[PDB]
Parts: structure tokens; sequence; C-alpha cells
């Protein structure tokens, strides 16, 4: 009854990059309370 | 598309592009 | 607000006829609100 | 449909199978060497869907009518 | 746009057009000096 | 101190409608609708202490 | 007989530049270390 | 027979808003303890006196 046809070209190109970098350094003050400031400002 | 058989031609062309940039810097 | 609607019909025969409507409407609303509060205090104490 | 089925590239899909539902079209697809045949679904001839399911980007296909229509050489070239 | 004509003949001609534009710009500035 | 606040809205719409049917062994209909809206809102505040 | 013809054309160009720049300098001179530091925090005291 | 029906729309919106909020304060003290001076001269915006 019917004949059905097609064709074509598909293209995808991707570039994706994510960088996360945190430094939290505390010099001076006691180990515990400098560590507390290092962890949670 | 034409009919007297009935017969069709269809054409498609597309370019879909997406770009995103997100930069956060904080120094204390 | 205004509505202004007019209508005319005509026919003539030994044949031609016209029936016709044209009408136009206007609406307006202005709304106004205003407030002004002013005040002063002095206090001199010795 | 009762189609030839080859979900994986097969340059001469002769794998006729009794997916013998009556009223519905088959698929033939040629993507160069990447030739495919399926007990496809009727009510379809969408290039984007074929590229999706068959994972092919240059393919040529027919949604050929009803039963046994879809032997591998029905696509010329 | 929509056009039709006929006699035995038919001739249908439709058109659509859209030109939608959005243009937004917000700025905030704060200067806070304490001494 | 003074605290001052103004608020204004002007809403206007204008519309036109037309119909015209004619018969003279040739038949015709003709119709036009035209609508215009202009809407303005202004709010103004000055506060001094 | 019938012959039909048609075109659809479409564009959606959308751009969304967004930026924040925040500079805070705190200077504290004199007093005890404890108060000097907590004054040197980023919030007003 | 011949028929033709033609439509146009042309909506437009334009909004603009500006704020300026300037606050200035200069508590000044002579005399009294340095700590009471700094405590009192520190401007509390909810109670500026
Ligand atoms: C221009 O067109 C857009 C898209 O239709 C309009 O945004 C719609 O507005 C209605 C009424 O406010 C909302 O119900 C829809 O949810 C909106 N759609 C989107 C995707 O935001 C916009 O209002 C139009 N602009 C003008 C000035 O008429
Ligand atoms: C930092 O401290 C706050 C307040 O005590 C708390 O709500 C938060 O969860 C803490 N976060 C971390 C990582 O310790």
């Amino acid at each position: 009854h019917c004949k059905k046809f097609g064709g074509g070209k598909t293209e995808r190109a991707r570039k994706a990059m994510a960088v996360e970098d945190i430094i939290s350094r505390v010099r001076g003050g006691s180990s515990g309370w400098s560590g507390g400031l290092a962890q949670n400002r | 598309s034409d009919s007297f058989h009935s017969q069709d031609t269809s054409f498609l062309n597309e370019l879909n592009k997406y770009n995103e940039k997100k930069f956060i810097f904080t120094r204390i | 607000e205004a509505k202004h609607c007019v209508r005319i019909e005509t026919k003539k025969r030994v044949k031609k006829t016209k029936v016709e409507h044209r009408c136009t409407t206007n609406k307006l609303s202005e709304k106004h609100e205003g407030s002004f509060i002013q005040g002063a205090e002095k206090s001199i104490s010795l | 449909l009762q189609c030839y089925n080859c979900p994986n590239p097969t340059a001469d899909c002769k794998t006729a199978v009794n997916c013998s539902s009556d009223f519905d079209a088959c698929l033939i697809t040629k993507a160069g060497l990447q030739v495919y045949n399926k007990c496809w679904k009727f009510e379809h001839c969408n290039f984007n869907d074929v590229t999706t399911r068959l994972r092919e980007n240059e393919l040529t296909y027919y949604c050929c009518k009803k039963d046994l229509c879809n032997f591998n050489e029905q696509l010329e070239n | 746009m929509a056009s039709k004509s006929g006699f035995s003949s038919q001739s249908d001609r439709g058109k659509h057009y859209i030109r939608r534009t959005k243009r937004f710009s917000h700025t905030k500035s704060v200067f806070l000096h304490a001494r | 101190f003074y605290n001052s606040t103004w608020s204004y809205v002007k809403h206007t719409s204008t519309e036109h409608t037309s119909s015209s049917r004619k018969r003279s062994f040739f038949r015709s209909s003709s119709s036009s609708s035209r609508s215009y809206t202009s809407h303005t809102n202004e709010i103004h505040k000055g506060k001094s202490y | 007989v019938g012959k039909c013809r048609g075109i659809l054309n479409e564009i959606k160009d959308r751009n969304k530049r967004d930026t924040m720049v925040e500079d805070l300098v705190v200077l504290v001179r004199g007093g005890a270390s404890e108060h000097i530091t907590t004054l040197a925090y980023q919030e007003l005291p | 027979s011949s028929h033709g029906c033609k439509e146009l729309e042309n909506a437009l919106k334009a909004a603009s808003g500006t704020q300026n909020n300037v606050l200035r304060g200069e508590p000044f003290i002579r005399g009294g303890g340095a700590g009471f001076i700094s405590g009192l001269s520190y401007l509390e915006l909810d109670n500026p006196a």
C-alpha cells in the first residue's frame, strides 16, 4: 500500500569542564581554635 | 508533496548550539 | 467609556444590497494614589 | 510485520523471525556497513528516532509495508 | 496571512510570522565605608 | 523627616469593528477589527530623615 | 491532483551575561588581639 | 470564490526603575572612657542618637 523513505545526517559535539578548588590555611593560634577557623569561618 | 500515487519529500536542517560559562573567585 | 455603534442596510431591485456595521469603543481608567507624611521633633533639656 | 530482525550491524540480515503481528510495517536501514533490520513499529518513519534507537548518524531507512517486506537488500546501494 | 481561491480548482496560501525580542539590564551598586 | 510616595496608573484601550456584506449576483463579505491599548504606570518615592 | 509546498524557519538567540565584583578592606589598629581579629571579620561589629 | 484574512499584533513593554539610598552619620565625642566613647559613637542605625 505505502512505501516510506528517509535519511540524513546527525551531528553532536560537546566540550564540558568543571573545576572547583578551595584552600583554607590558618597559621598561628592554637591547634583547636585555628582548626575551627580553618573548618568554619 | 504531490498527489495525482501520492508522494512526499520533506527536508530538515538545524543547528542547535548551547554555551555556558560560570566563574567564581573569592579570596579572604 | 463609550460605545458608538451604527448600522445601515440597503437593497435596490429592478438587484443590489448592502448590509454594513462599523463601531468603535474607547475605555480609559486613571488611578491616583499619593501620600506625604512630614514631621519634626525638638527636645532641649537643661 | 513478521520482519527480518538484526539489532546489530549485519551486511546481509537474513534473520527472518515470527514476530508475526499482521497489520504493521517493518524497518530496513542501511548506514553503509552498519545495516540493521527490526521487528519495527508501524505509525513511524522518523529519522531522529531511527538514529536514536539504532545509534546511527548517516543512516538511510524505509518503513516498508506489512509483512516480510524488509529483507536486507531492499535498500539499494 | 490566509488566502483561499477556487472555481474546479483550489488554491490555499497561509503564512505566519513572529519577531519576539527581550532586552533586560539590571545593575546594583553598594559603597559602604565605616571608620 | 519627610516620607513622600506617589503612585499613578493610566489604562486606555481603543477598539474598532467593521462588517460589510454585499450581494449583486456577485457576493462579498468584508470585515476589520482594530484594537489599541496604551498602559502607563509610575511610582515615585522620596524619603528624608 | 494536489501539490503542497511549505517552509518553517525558526531562531532562538538567548544570551545572559551576569557579573558581581565585591571588594572589602578592613583595617584595625590598636587594642587586644581578640577584638582586633573579630573587628577584622567581614561583618560590621 | 476568493478569500483573504490577515492579522497583525505588535505588543511592546518598557519598564525602568531606579533607587538611590544614601545614609550618612558622624557621632563625635570628647571626654569619657575610651570604651564608652567607642561604644556610644558606634552608630546604631536603628537608634542613631
Ligand atoms: C511576549 O510574548 C511572551 C511569550 O508569549 C509573553 O510571555 C507570556 O506572557 C503571559 C502573560 O503575562 C504569561 O501567561 C506567559 O506565561 C508568558 N510566557 C513566558 C514564556 O514567559 C510576553 O508577555 C509578551 N510580551 C508582551 C509585552 O506582550
Ligand atoms: C558552620 O557553623 C554554622 C554555625 O554554627 C553552622 O550552621 C554550619 O553548619 C557550620 N558548618 C560547618 C561545615 O561546620
